[PDB]
């Protein structure tokens, strides 16, 4: 199956290179474990910020809706074709594995609608609009990162078992090889020595007479 | 003349088993992972080696069978079982298809039922070329019906799991003597086949 | 690359209503169809969330960011847990009438083991 | 000359080249997987694959040509660019591709 | 004295290497696998020594550019390249930075232009050392008009197809005969030393 | 003692730590690209390449001593703050920077 | 018999180590780390062993020992703050409890009283047994009086600094003077055993 002479130079290799990627894996999995926890206090404190500022927007909104009366909602969201607030994608290289960002921009083509202007509640859904966006600028900001997160810790599970996989299974089969080779190498070396040792002896006693 | 060896120094490489498989023309490996689980001998394609088997397999296939392409294709699938055994132990589950869990599914049945010749009775001591054969062939037709299941629409899980005891009657009629049937087909494998049959179908739907 | 502009929402009408209002989603001219999913509180099946959310994170894939409610996603669980993809990303959002919770949320599942 | 080509010691270091490329990302892509592998180990983790069901596959009492050999050498070598072979020279190379 | 030696106790470390390489002053490398690929005449560019590089670059200096820190600035890229050839593989290659890709581009065309080579003489088989530090040094000096390019603000792409004629014409300097200069140099690489510097600035932008 | 200094011993723990740190830093820049190296590793992979082309290399007919070993050990640790600077003690460290 | 066994020929596997060590039945390793990190020995609870310790304990403890039952609860501390170092470094720094807190902080104090040894003073050459016995009980009564504490109610910064100067005295119990109680046992210990049960209710509460 394997080698009977000279098979340690490949098993030196192959750890060393063995060693050298879980290094790397270990420095990858390292930087993927700290970015991770480094999204998610960012994403934890932005859920319950976002949480807080719809909510917010939300109840002005349905105390505007609910003093206007003949709830125009359904028909602002029919009326609706376009939007303000877009996100652009980018992919951007942190700690080797490409991540999803999200980059908002300003929409200038509506601002206003025809249901902004009725009458005297045009002016509390025109007020709640001003604050509907303002706090939905921030969520999306807010709420940017998560497809960043949810990517770095669907990797740093693969990294670790990836890592943790190689390392495992790297040393040991060539090790115990490489130390087999080498006790396998000294007793051939050894015999064919004391063959010839012992054929000298004989060799030497006949001049050793004369 | 049959005539088996062991390891002198430790490892397969010394003089006495090479100097041995060497002149011989015919070879039975024994793999020490499938020497672990309980099952000797184990060898599919990696110890195992014989060039009679193309005119062997003349007059067997004379009578009555069908060992001429489930022998490639068990030999295959076990071969092809470590390679996918390899990489879903080194990397892991996610690297793989639905059609290598479905053939290492296959193959462990395959390998657990070959594998397994020891015997815990008179009637598991002899192995006839029709129940081979027969049980290769319903591996087989379940194999490729789990694939053709898998093609039109189905999960592994539920083809193996909605198998059951229609796989697990093929693996369990290895514990009796062949007195049914014709001469040595019992009718326990003749209706394995309508029953695979018939769990293919409703597998499908 | 720029292949997502809009985004989804699955929340009520008061909050989809106000997020209409700033802007967030709105229909494509093109196909005219809705952006969002308006659900109403105690009118409205658990069967048409999972539709909706479904068609709007496997059937479409021009949306950024698709919003989800607290008690919406809370009763879409299985579904809203089994889609683990980020594109789109899920982001869980608290409900109208309900409080934050650290278990509604399916990347605190996932995000909580292995960290 | 008059029995063989110029181009075939180039096509056989380009298809050693390219079976040693496909073999040594076979062995290195069942430890990291397929996510850190590019499309160059693809490509001739496919052309080992494809020229060694092609290429090995023979009978036992047919006899193939050198002609037959070269130009089902060219088949299997045919799979990649004309800029990602650089084991020939580019004048036998430009004529014969 | 050039004497080749070879194996032959069935080892990479006998008493002939050992012996050869104390009792010699030059190291020269050879590969069986890589002259296979189309790569002879190979040698081994981490593995090599020779005494007489400043003496024979001494006079080399005075009349002649100085190859001695091109060639020990080209033994750093081939250097660097076996390192981050290991990183690009294990890693993955779209993990690395825009920095590693000159030296990898570079060492692509000092590998391809020295390691190289088709027959014995044919096609251009000969080569000068004034010719061979010439062509060198429009490879440093790509490489460091690609690497001073790259820090001041630059795409990888965006340099590396800004690059364009001036890698094609480099890397294909191994079939310009000495009969294009006047009997040493080649005053193609003069022109290309001027039009790399005229393309560095187009390479930037 | 009579021709080195008592800072000379506890310089070298800085000097290798910082070289030993640059060395997995050189691999770490490569590996986690640009936006995500530390600058402990940047000062210590610049560290390197300063320390490696000034305290290794060296002519053949120049001489060196313990103090101008020191004082370029003293440089070369130069670049470093004194918030990245913990392999030693206090007193030497404030007293030789 | 304490003779130490070095490499020789650059191997691990020989039968010189490997004799004197399946021979030998007590085992005490050294770390090149814990000899620059001032530990004699540098083994804190995976490079040494012992199979005499049934008889020693059944020794000391015939003469006045207490070391039999903290024998097990001093080198479990130890086990479970470096099983808990791995699952802090894997699983995260957040996922311990306020136990495992309690249990490395006790096995951080004892180890750096009991192992941290450098001859600084005098009394940190010969130990008697009655300092060893009574500090391994201090630190035991400690690690319960911890949980304990912990248990009912309460921070792990605000045990710790609600125990201070009871906690901070036995890691500097070492340098006072073994003769406390007689000649050879701790005073210290037993006022600070009815002092640690006096700062338990302050802990908690």
């Amino acid at each position: 199956v394997f080698p009977t002479r000279m098979t340690l130079g490949l098993m030196k290799t192959k750890l060393k290179g063995a060693n050298q990627g879980y290094s790397l894996l270990k420095r990858k999995s390292e930087a993927l474990t700290k970015r991770f926890r480094d999204i998610t206090k960012r994403i934890d404190d932005a859920k319950q910020k976002m949480g807080r500022v719809m909510q917010t927007a939300a109840f002005s909104l349905a105390e505007v809706s609910y003093a206007t009366g003949e709830n125009i909602g359904y028909q602002v969201q029919e009326s609706v074709s376009t939007a303000r607030f877009k996100v652009r994608a980018r992919q951007e290289n942190v700690s080797g594995v490409y991540l999803s960002q999200f980059e908002s921009y300003i929409d200038p083509e509506i601002n206003d609608f025809r249901l902004t202007g009725l009458g005297r509640g045009g002016q509390q859904v025109q007020r709640a609009k001003e604050i509907y966006s303002r706090a939905v600028e921030t969520l999306v900001e807010l709420a940017s990162l998560q497809t960043a997160f949810i990517i770095l810790d669907e990797v740093i599970k693969v990294t670790n078992r990836r890592v943790n996989a190689i390392e495992h299974v790297i040393i040991p089969r060539t090790e115990n090889t490489i130390a087999y080779i080498n006790s396998e190498l000294d007793e051939l070396d050894r015999e064919e020595f004391y063959r010839l040792k012992k054929v000298q002896e004989k060799k030497q006693n006949e001049t050793a007479k004369l | 003349i049959v005539a088996a060896v062991s390891p002198a120094g430790g490892d397969f490489s010394d003089p006495v088993t090479t100097a041995t498989l060497g002149i011989t023309q015919v070879f039975w490996g024994l793999d020490k992972k499938l020497a672990q689980r309980k099952h000797f001998p184990s060898i599919n394609t990696s110890v195992s080696y014989s060039k009679y088997t193309n005119v062997l397999n003349k007059f067997y296939d004379s009578n009555y069978p069908e060992f001429p392409v489930l022998r490639d294709r068990m030999k295959e699938i076990l071969s092809n079982a470590e390679e996918l055994e390899q990489v879903v132990q080194l990397v892991g589950k996610s690297a793989l298809s639905d059609s290598d869990k479905i053939t290492l599914d296959v193959a462990t049945l395959i390998k657990e039922d070959f594998l397994q010749q020891n015997g815990y009775s008179t009637y598991d001591a002899f192995c006839p070329i029709w129940k081979t054969f027969d049980m290769m062939r319903a591996f087989i037709s379940y194999h490729d019906e789990a694939q053709k299941a898998v093609a039109n629409g189905a999960n592994w899980s539920k083809l193996a799991d909605s198998t059951g005891d229609v796989k697990h009657a093929v693996s369990s009629s290895k514990f009796f003597e062949p007195s049914r049937g014709e001469k040595e087909v019992h009718g326990e494998f003749e209706k394995l086949l309508s029953t695979m049959q018939e769990r293919f179908a409703e597998s499908t739907d | 690359a720029e292949k997502r502009t809009l985004i989804a929402v699955i929340a009520d009408e008061d909050t989809t209503t106000g997020l209409l209002l700033a802007g967030i989603g709105q229909i494509t001219p093109e196909t005219q169809e809705k952006n969002f999913f308006v659900y109403q509180e105690g009118k409205t099946t658990k069967e048409e969330i999972t539709d909706k959310f479904n068609h709007f994170t496997e059937e479409r894939d021009d949306i950024a960011i698709l919003l989800i409610n607290q008690h919406i996603a809370e009763n879409i669980r299985a579904r809203v847990d089994s889609f683990t993809n980020a594109f789109p990303a899920i982001l869980e959002i608290p409900s109208k009438d309900h409080p934050y919770d650290p278990e509604k949320d399916s990347v605190l599942k996932r995000v909580r083991k292995l960290f | 000359e008059g029995m063989t080509r110029k181009d075939h010691g180039d096509v056989s270091n380009q298809l050693y080249a390219k079976y040693a490329i496909g073999k040594d990302a076979a062995a290195m892509k069942a430890v990291v997987g397929e996510e850190a592998l590019s499309i160059e180990d693809k490509l001739s983790l496919e052309f080992l694959e494809k020229f060694e069901k092609t290429f090995i596959t023979q009978g036992a009492y047919e006899d193939r040509t050198v002609f037959e050999s070269l130009d089902q050498a060219w088949s299997l070598l045919r799979i990649y660019p004309k800029e990602m072979l650089n084991r020939i020279s580019p004048k036998i190379l430009d004529e014969f591709y």
